[PDB]
Formats: structure tokens, C-alpha cells, sequence
């Protein structure tokens, strides 16, 4: 039942890693979408035949000398290039979330959460949304033992024809006097 | 009894791998097809004719050296093989049986 549960960000103990876990909040602050690489290209000058790098980590190393057994096979140390044409990215942003002011308790400071939104879900956080957002929440490494911890994006839920539908008003009457009546209808 | 202890493989151009079929046997059957010399054209681009061919050639056969060197290798192995000299002396034997 734990994903469907809405957490405040400070109940997300650091025994719910690992796991598909929905959180209740209020997006503070979006990055521009950035182009993480999830398979580095690379084209061989002296063979032809690229070679490919799958990307795990927040860093990666650039290769250099051919692996590949067309120049292995003949000792031949050709040389690795990037490509970007051939690599493939995916479409990262970051985004952070930070608990509503009803899920903060008596004198607490209001604490937030690093979200990570990869593929087609990217850009469906704005600042300012009230949203639920369920994801796996997970460690990075950098301390020593203190972990970075983020939220990976799943799902999103927000939580908050005319031009013959005007004539409902038109034809209703009385248009300027109750218009002007229904600003801040409460008010004398 | 002995638990492993390395060494370094290495590779090297070598007459039993120019003779494969990739070797010399590729010349002659794309040499006379694709380098054509012509009257109509200058010196520099007919030498650039036969060179391209050979150089695509050593590339495909031995991808390590420089062209200047694999030039240099052949000459050398050519000077210093009876295989390959067997199968040179049986070129021109072929032919001269012609
Ligand atoms: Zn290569």
C-alpha cells in the first residue's frame, strides 16, 4: 500500500530507500532541462567501428583507446572519439519539493526533498504546484556515511464550449450590475 | 602445481598472413579492376590512382602501420621469405606457362 500513501516530505525515513513512495508537497524551485547521457558514442578514427559507453553514475570516465576486437584483434591502438549524434541522452531536470505549511509541525523549520524527473515526464512540474509525486527515493554518494538523497520521478497528480457558453450570460441579464457585484461578492 | 604467471601477446604483419586470401590473392583479383591510369589525366592524379587502392588495401590487411611503413615491412619480409618468394616466382611461372 506504501505508494499510494501521500508522506510529508519529514516522514520519509531513511527506511523508505529503495522504495516506490508518493510525497505531498509544494515544487520550490525547477531546473532547465539539461541532456543527461544514458549511452555515450564514439566513433573509431583508425577502424570505423564505434564502441558504446552505458552511463550509470553522476560521472563517467571518456574512453580512449579501441576496445573493440577490429582494432584489438590487430593491437592496433586506434583512437575513441564522442559523438553526439550517435549517443544517446535522455532529458534530466531537477526539481525540489518542500512540505506544505499544514505537514510542518509546531516550530519547525519546512523541510524539502531533491526531485529527479527523467523522459517524457520532464517539465510536468512548475514552482509553485501543490502535487503529489510518486517515486523511488534513493541514495547518491557524495561525509562518509551520510548520503545525498533524491526523489526519481514516476508519477505526477496535480491538485489544482466558451464562445456559445458566454451567450448563458448574456441571455441570464442584468450583465454590468451582477458582474460587478459578484467582485468579492462577500464584501458589502 | 603452477597457479598462472602473465605475459604480453603481440601481433606483428607476417608472410603466412599476407598470403591469406585478404593478402596478395585481393590485389590480384581488384588491382587491374580498380587503379586505371590515363593519358587524360595529369601525373599527380594518376599516381593518387594506383595509391589509393593500395592504401585502402594495406589498411583493410594490417590496420597498425602507416602506409610508408607497411611499405617498408613488405619490401623487407619480401626480401627475407621463401614462402612468399615460392609464391612471387609462381606468379611470373604462371605467367611465363601462359
Ligand atoms: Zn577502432
Amino acid at each position: 500500500a506504501i505508494s499510494s500513501k501521500p508522506l510529508s516530505v519529514r516522514q520519509i525515513k531513511g527506511d523508505f530507500l529503495g522504495q516506490l513512495i508518493t510525497v505531498r508537497g509544494i515544487i520550490t524551485r525547477v531546473s532547465d532541462v539539461k541532456p543527461a547521457v544514458e549511452v555515450i558514442a564514439y566513433t573509431c578514427d583508425q577502424c570505423g567501428y564505434e564502441v558504446f559507453q552505458e552511463v550509470n553514475s553522476r560521472t563517467f570516465t571518456p574512453l580512449s583507446e579501441c576496445t573493440s576486437e577490429e582494432c584489438s584483434q590487430n593491437q592496433t591502438k586506434g583512437q575513441l572519439f564522442m559523438s553526439t549524434r550517435a549517443s544517446k541522452f535522455s532529458a534530466f531536470q531537477e526539481c525540489k519539493i518542500q512540505e506544505l505549511s499544514q505537514q510542518v509541525p509546531v516550530g519547525h523549520i519546512p523541510r524539502s526533498l531533491n526531485i529527479h524527473v527523467n523522459g517524457t515526464l520532464v517539465r510536468s512540474l512548475s514552482p509553485g504546484d501543490i502535487v503529489d509525486v510518486t517515486g523511488i527515493f534513493l541514495p547518491a554518494p557524495y561525509a562518509g556515511l551520510l548520503t545525498e538523497t533524491y526523489l526519481e520521478a514516476q508519477f505526477v497528480r496535480q491538485h489544482k464550449d466558451v464562445e456559445e457558453r458566454v451567450m448563458e450570460l448574456i441571455t441570464s441579464g442584468d450583465v454590468y450590475n451582477r458582474l460587478a457585484k459578484s467582485i468579492a461578492p462577500e464584501i458589502y | 602445481a603452477i597457479t598462472a604467471r602473465k605475459r604480453r601477446p603481440q601481433v606483428k604483419l607476417t608472410a603466412e598472413k599476407l598470403l591469406s586470401d585478404k593478402g596478395l590473392p585481393y590485389v590480384l583479383k581488384n588491382a587491374h579492376k580498380r587503379i586505371r591510369i590515363s593519358s587524360k589525366k595529369n601525373s599527380y592524379d594518376n599516381l593518387s590512382n594506383i595509391i589509393q587502392f593500395y592504401q585502402l588495401w594495406a589498411h583493410e590487411l594490417f590496420p597498425k602501420a602507416k602506409f610508408k611503413d607497411f611499405m617498408k615491412i613488405c619490401q623487407t619480409v619480401g626480401k627475407t621469405d621463401p614462402v612468399l618468394r615460392e609464391y612471387r616466382v609462381s606468379l611470373f611461372r604462371d605467367e611465363m606457362g601462359m
